[PDB]
């Protein structure tokens, strides 16, 4: 994928947003932004621009699930690649997640090497 | 009781599959070929979710379910 793809990581923890940064960095994508909740996720991605979104299950004001019904409701960014981070392998959200239309999932903590197989799977079916 | 079957598997995803299905159910039965996997479910998830889930790694024309 173009090493240029700007990347909206969503997560109410400093320390996990600042964690997945720096994975991306690992795997050579620099152009990054973050997001405290769906909320500021949305004012964000409303600014344009992006081509991916990282965002996790659990926060506050909007959660992950929400927010993803909410991007792929609109009309603009309704194909936005969106991979949700969850803390357990857990059917119920697993499920959810898929029905609502997210690209792919990744329980937390993960690796480098684990994001780069759930984000070179999303790129395939996407074509990027 | 039904049955799964997964074809044209590449590498690796064998096992990652298993390791999916895994999350969403019980299965019994599991015959784990060089691109293919069979399974038993118990029937306490619908066959479209184990889709919808399954089709994050491979393509619905993969995915065939059938009584056993
Ligand atoms: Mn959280």
């Amino acid at each position: 994928a173009d090493k240029e793809l700007k990347f909206l990581v969503v997560d109410d923890f400093s320390t996990m947003r600042r964690i997945v940064r720096n994975l991306l960095k690992e795997l050579g994508f620099n152009n990054v932004e973050e997001a405290e909740d769906g909320v500021d996720a949305l004012n964000k991605l409303q600014a344009g621009g992006y081509g991916f979104v990282i965002s996790d299950w659990n926060m506050p004001n909007m959660d992950g699930l929400e927010l993803l019904k909410t991007i792929r409701a609109d009309g603009a960014m309704s194909a936005l690649p969106v991979l949700m981070v969850t803390a357990e392998a857990k059917k119920e959200n697993i499920i959810a997640a898929a029905q609502a239309g997210a690209s792919g999932y990744v329980v937390k903590p993960f690796t480098a090497a684990t994001l780069e197989e759930k984000l070179n799977k999303i790129f395939e079916k996407l074509g990027m | 009781p039904r049955r799964i079957i997964l074809s044209r598997l590449k590498a690796g995803e064998v096992d990652l599959l298993e390791e999916e299905l895994g999350h969403l159910t019980t299965l019994t039965d599991v015959v784990k070929g060089a691109d293919s996997l069979s399974a038993i479910l118990p029937g306490d998830i619908a066959e479209d979710d184990i889709t919808a889930v399954l089709c994050f790694v491979i393509e619905a024309d993969q995915i065939t379910f059938e009584t056993v």
